[PDB]
């Protein structure tokens, strides 16, 4: 038999390890065993960018990172995770199959072993504060907590607020200690990690879209049987699904799901936010040599 | 966890009141771990849940369809579960499926499944 | 020699359920006794269930459970068994492992068990 | 009114039985007469296992079980009562509390029909012969009896007797007749059924921690008014409250009662037990298909 | 405030003979009062001692089994501690904790504990 | 963060004290420095009855209070420690935890700011005196110290001794210079105080149960999140198990112990205090407008 | 097992008579002696009257001697208490309580519900 090993960030309950259980429990029932996928959630083998240079060297076989957290490889794939460049899923998933996209998936391959088998929705990021974040003049001074990447890191200083990169596994301490005054990231994550438990105000920002590549290493898919290769294939896009809707149907009832845990819910005039990222494009295009940003909202 | 493999054999045609044997072959996690039951389906219609047997074969549990004629047993030196029919009439016409779980259960399905093995009855 | 008798199985179960008793046997040779069950019911005299000859070619049963019940041995693993089904509340008893040189009617087994509870609930 | 139904191994005298009368009188007195708990001791109706399979069918209300246990139905469950991973009460009940804990409460009621309402203290295994056990090598040859679970025969096999499963009636027996050399328990069982009238040497090789749920059938509890489940659930945590408590001040007491009753009391080197588990932890971590042991052990 | 809170960063996954970064953060009481430590701890074992270091970092201390492989540091303005660890084996699988005394000590356990991060060391 | 202020008039080394401050490190613990507990014990900051007010008033956050104390401010809630009415602590938790005992939680907390977290075991009081006390009849004449607590008053003068009413810090000088010639109180109070020291001859005369809740400023605790509100209930649950806990393992091994140090103990006949206590029992309930004694009595 | 039920409580007056019955459920009633407690609001239960099996022997409260009469019914499975020239000592609530011997140096093991008698002046 084969065992695959797959690591990821999220924890036990989340919507990203529920799939992952379930393409789990779906490979070895249509493999009649012979592929088993061991999980490593929470974190416990690194976060995204440390398993995804294990995926490199071969000593990880599968996990989850983003089509924009690329660009820690490929920096011109970045332009997908820019704040508010990608207007919902379809947008982004048309950047994902784009020739614009195929190059970056190319390069990610041939240059990093990474094989992306599909890409689904993990929800759009939205902000959660301990105070009130009625307007965009409401963020100055606010201790937000960002992932160490680039463009949650932008979004937050182009926010007027004071960025504080943190791991995943932090986060919530620090909303309880109140070492840090507000978070970012989807609503399904808010309710399964518990934050609003530690956060009194939630700010519709909608300011990123989160899609979730699949992706095997290179080294692991070319020592697979075709037929193993079909097995994974269509388990990967049948537990997707799954995914992208259950993303989608929670992020449509989670809103009242906070007002009813007494959440304020705030719908701030994003257009200030948006006027704010009009001279982050104008680098980026100057940062990659080649215009992108413009070709892919148009997309 | 490991979970389990299962495979029915013995699907025939047969008479009434005839007589057949069908086994069913597990692998993959621990056989003596599971409640071992046997299940039939004819086309269209609900599970029809027919004969169960407990880890050591002291508990068995059958429908009322099948008390008397029907009778379960499991090998858990070979890893197999067995059905001996009896007294078939052609209303026991069906695919018969395999099926394991941690306990015997009602309210749900089994965990697990074998790809099911067709049995015709004869008028 | 003696014989030693030590009945397992006892349980909870249900109407129309079945259940597999077990009666383990050492001391004198196995094979030298017909072995039988008995059951006594709170009310009841005990009552005769089954019996199996030495070699299982003869088995003899009650009429209560003439068509439900089956006894069998294993000599070598010296132990005899009562296969139940269709289980009622009125098998509800206390059930005995017997042993004897043959199976008698007229007197009461010489060698017995000490019992093994089955309850039947509807 | 309602009469409920518990089932459980122990016999009168037990601190087990102790209890559940003391719970029978509680709700007794505190519902007015309107709920009633009929008691069934001594495996009259089988053996845990068979009683848990009574409270999924529905036929029984009640019973005792240990938390590890449930790994007869939930297989990451039974990491809790791996030799020597639990600590004491307190790490084991942590583990119970644990989102992995509720977890597995959550599908014990939902595919099982078990509601664990509380789980007590029953004390920490250890292990009797009538030969000393001075070290790990005295167990070369023993034959230990164990129970009907497999942590329990890792234990004896990992350590190197030869074990012999055999029911919690048929013990006192084994040992009398030196059927089987040892056996392994909690001290307060170990008096009760006056294991060491029998016994020579105490062993202590805390091995195992046991807790002590009370569980009931999920279909009966549906059948409660809200008031008589309050009456129930709190009724049970004052009796657990005691039960834990009481076993605790016997374990304090009882190593010195074995003394005055001619009892040999050997405290072997647990080093070479608790590395004779390490393939055993590895292998379980392998067997789930995630690690759920490093987690367990550092709650 | 009279008591430290520590937060342990560093955990991986790694191969036999990589390097590996451990670092701990530490708040409340004066992080120049302490004495550091590193304590790892397989499941089923005594956690053990690793490695310590002075309030200075004059004196340093580490275990036989760690010589030579493990450098520990600290870092009085920042108000850190780390662990550099060289040559790593399957053996060095552990969670390693970040703790802090007044003193180091053999006969006690350190005062406090961040819970630690999961090193996985692959063979 | 949140600093919190308690005060007790225990002294260091005693069991309050010892669990206040077990709790105050379980708190910041638990909390991640969030939560501290200040302590402020020997009763610097005024008698139970003193800091009860400050609660009220919002001027000191925690504090230690019997449940028959609370007779200051709920008359009824007396009737708890009229003496021989509650036999033990069982008894005495079982009123706290009926509906009556719930009628004054509420009464606590609605007219004066007390929210009761949980009721502990502090023992049970006992006479010692500087004359040997073999029945009722050699109280007489006797200068017995009570505190500043009428039902401690009542056991005084109704077994016949002149009452002197004095603060607790007060106490071991005034039997130290034969000021008094005996005083009232647990054995572990009478050991950590060291009493003893100053008092030939001990009478277990058993007049009063002692619990001891743990009460939080209301106000104080509203400004609190649920999180930390968590915390609290979990740890005051948790040492309060401790706290009694060691009260009932040092009860059992104190009489012993002051044996040891010459201390003539004496157990004289309590049926003889029992009817001292008749008039006070009718007193009491005609006092109050509703009868009660033979309610509590009866749980 | 047996449970009883008191019925007859109310408002009478100081010289008046009162009749309270008790109904007696469960095990055989002619096992038992059946007597009457009574308490006063603070004070402890009083006897007041007990009757044998049979009805042969009669046990009596100086309190109330010449004054209450306990009587049976075997049939009706009932014992009665017979109140004359009652006065507001009297008032209290009334149990009814069963044991298989009368007893003066423990408690009987079973009892009621009580009944309430009031006597004004
Ligand atoms: C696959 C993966 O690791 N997703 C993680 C993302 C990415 O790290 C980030 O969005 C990359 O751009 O961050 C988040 C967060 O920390 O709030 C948690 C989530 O699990
Ligand atoms: C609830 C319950 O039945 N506990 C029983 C346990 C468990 O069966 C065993 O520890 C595995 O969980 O075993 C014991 C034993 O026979 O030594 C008797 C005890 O009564
Ligand atoms: C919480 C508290 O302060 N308890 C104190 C009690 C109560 O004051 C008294 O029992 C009336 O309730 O008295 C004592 C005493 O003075 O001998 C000391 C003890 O510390």
């Amino acid at each position: 038999a084969t065992t695959l090993k797959m690591g990821m960030q999220a924890s036990v309950g989340s919507v990203e390890y529920n799939s992952a259980k379930m393409l789990a429990d779906t490979l070895e029932e249509m493999s009649q065993g012979e592929i088993k996928l061991a999980l490593y959630p929470s974190a416990q083998l690194g976060d995204d960018r440390a398993m995804l240079q294990q995926l490199t060297l071969g000593d990880l076989d599968i996990t989850y990172a983003e089509f924009g957290r690329m660009g820690l490889a490929i920096p011109r794939a970045e332009a997908v995770m820019l704040p508010y460049v990608a207007k919902d899923f379809d947008h982004l998933r048309r950047m994902f199959e784009s020739d614009f996209g195929q190059g970056v998936r190319d390069e990610m391959l041939q240059k990093f072993n990474w094989r992306a088998l599909d890409t689904w929705y993990n929800g759009t990021r939205e902000t959660t504060s301990n105070r009130p974040l009625n307007s965009i003049e409401d963020f100055k001074g606010l201790k937000l907590r960002v992932p160490n990447a680039k463009q949650n890191l932008n979004y937050a200083k182009l926010s007027g607020a004071s960025p504080t990169p943190m791991s995943f596994s932090e986060v919530y301490l620090a909303l309880q200690t109140n070492a840090v005054d507000g978070q970012e990231n989807p609503l399904p994550t808010i309710k399964t990690m518990k934050f609003y438990e530690v956060q009194k105000n939630l700010a519709m920002t909608h300011h990123i879209v989160n899609d979730q590549m699949v992706i095997i290493s290179e080294s692991t898919w070319q020592k697979l049987s075709d037929t193993d290769k079909d097995i994974i294939q269509k388990a990967v896009q049948k537990v997707g699904d799954a995914h992208t809707q259950t993303v989608k149907t929670q992020e449509a009832e989670l809103v009242s799901f906070f007002k009813s845990e007494g959440i304020n819910v705030t719908y701030p005039d994003l257009e200030p936010f948006r006027e704010a990222m009009q001279p982050l494009y104008k680098e980026f295009d100057s940062n990659i040599g080649q215009p992108i940003v413009s070709k892919l909202a148009a997309m | 966890g490991s979970q389990v493999q299962l495979v029915e054999s013995g699907g025939r045609l047969v008479q009434t009141g005839g007589s057949l044997r069908l086994s069913c072959a597990a692998s993959g996690d621990t056989f003596s771990n599971y409640v071992m039951g046997w299940f039939r389906q004819a086309p269209g219609k609900e599970r029809e849940f027919v004969a169960a047997i407990s880890w050591t074969g002291a508990n068995s549990y059958y429908a009322d369809s099948v008390a008397g004629r029907f009778t379960i047993s499991r090998d858990n030196a070979k890893n197999t579960v067995a059905l001996q029919m009896n007294s078939l009439k052609p209303e026991d016409t069906a695919i018969y499926y395999c099926a394991a779980d941690h306990f015997h259960v009602t309210h749900r399905k089994y965990d697990y499944w074998g790809q099911g093995t067709q049995v015709t009855v004869s008028s």
